[PDB]
């Protein structure tokens, strides 16, 4: 949200993280950062607060810093039960809110990296015979377990009538993720092609449909 | 030493839920608490705040005005009174402890409850063919749209083709009806002389459909 974290960290057993959370100056650079441990399908645990303060039963493993408006959380010789989404949060004095980061999911790597195969299908002609419209976007075999999706309208971005999955764990232990955009058919005829990008690890791969 | 939140559930759009969250603490009463709350897969988003005894109230611009927190300290119960619902509302919500030592950090989290904003009643999926496009290897598939409740099955063939298959796990759209894809890859060679057929079924619609996939 308002804290800017980098989506996926990832190491081997034994080796070492660093997790980023970058503000301004009305909340990370006037108040105290805390990091939270989310593991899967549980609630937030508090990690660190006043920047630095380990809580109750959390190894020196884990460490928290900050410095002007950015903070930092470390964790070393990594363990499979690290494995979770890590929040950093302060005060926003602007807006009077409590604020968080968008979240870091921390893999403990298994497997080599793998970047994901992506297949786009356009609307069916049935689909447009009833006056609708649905692009599929099928996104598999990737690891680590974390995608950003985005649709194009030729070069515009569109973020109306998008519904993406949560990644799924698949048989092999990679992960599979969809994305549906829905369009009305004439907007569907009227752009000369529609790309469904997805972003792994910091690369791009896009797919491009036309209705031509 | 904990915090339980109670309340959570189904509801209709436009419709009204009241949070309960228990606390075990003889400490509840002298310490600030929170409502955050996350949308499935998304980021963790506060909601409300609420001081010892009630004197200050905070509230994030997405829920003001719709939203009240009150506590009952006599009670040891923290509340969240949600008015006028959108499906945007749809999140697990969880209870916090809000304290203070050189700054601010919430030390004490309950379990989290459910709150679903959806009108979605029973409904059978449409089924489209996707066709394969015009390394040597084609993707086909079949679209399951706007279906509810789960599951529903696919198969390729009545079950002969296996290699090359993914059904994909299903979307939870923002109106609360699922959908889902099934992709098969084939040779590219193969398409002028195979037949593939998916076979869906939706039990709690009485939906099954054997959908013919063709190219162009
Ligand atoms: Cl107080
Ligand atoms: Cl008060
Ligand atoms: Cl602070």
């Amino acid at each position: 949200s308002v804290l800017t974290q980098p989506p996926s960290v990832s190491a081997a057993p034994g080796q070492k993280v660093a997790v980023s959370c970058s503000g301004s100056s009305s909340n990370i650079g006037s108040h105290y950062v805390s990091w939270y441990q989310q593991l899967p399908g549980t609630a937030p645990k508090l990690l660190i607060y006043d920047n630095s303060e380990r809580t109750s039963g959390i190894p020196d493993r884990f460490s928290g810093s900050k410095s002007g408006t950015s903070a930092t959380l470390g964790i070393t010789g990594l363990q499979t039960g690290d494995e979770a989404d890590y929040y950093c949060g302060t005060w926003d004095e602007l807006t009077s809110n409590l604020v968080f980061g968008g979240g870091t999911r921390l893999t403990v790597l298994g497997q080599p990296k793998a970047a994901p195969s992506v297949t786009l299908f356009p609307p069916s002609s049935e689909e447009l015979q009833a006056n609708k419209a649905t692009l599929v976007c099928l996104i598999s075999d990737f690891y680590p377990g974390a995608v950003t999706v985005a649709w194009k309208a030729d070069s515009s971005p569109v973020k109306a009538g998008v519904e993406t999955t949560t990644p799924s764990k698949q048989s092999n232990n990679k992960y599979a993720a969809s994305s549906y955009l829905s369009l009305t058919p004439e907007q569907w005829k009227s752009h000369r092609s529609y790309s469904c990008q997805v972003t792994h690890e910091g690369s791009t791969v896009e797919k491009t449909v036309a209705p031509t | 030493v904990q915090l339980l939140e109670s309340g959570g559930g189904l509801v209709r759009p436009g419709g009204s839920l009241r949070l309960s969250c228990a606390a075990s603490e003889f400490t509840f009463r002298y310490d600030y608490h929170v409502w955050v709350r996350q949308a499935p897969g998304k980021g963790l988003e506060w909601v409300s705040a609420i001081s010892g005894s009630g004197g200050s109230t905070y509230y994030a611009d997405s829920v003001k005005s719709r939203f009240t927190i009150s506590r009952d300290n006599s009670k040891n119960t923290l509340y969240l009174q949600m008015n006028s619902l959108r499906a945007e509302d749809t999140a697990v919500y969880y209870c916090a402890r809000l304290r203070a030592d050189l700054g601010l950090y919430m030390d004490l989290w309950g379990r989290g409850t459910l709150v679903t904003v959806s009108s979605a009643s029973t409904k059978g999926p449409s089924v489209f063919p996707l066709a394969p496009s015009s390394g040597g290897t084609a993707a086909l598939g079949c679209l399951v749209k706007d279906y509810f409740p789960e599951p529903v099955t696919v198969s390729w063939n009545s079950g002969a083709l296996t290699s090359g298959v993914h059904t994909f796990p299903a979307v939870l759209q923002s109106s609360g009806l699922y959908s889902l894809s099934s992709v098969v890859t084939v040779p590219s060679s193969s398409l002028g002389t195979q037949t593939y057929i998916c076979n869906v079924n939706h039990k709690p619609s009485n939906t099954k459909v054997d959908k013919r996939v063709e190219p162009k």
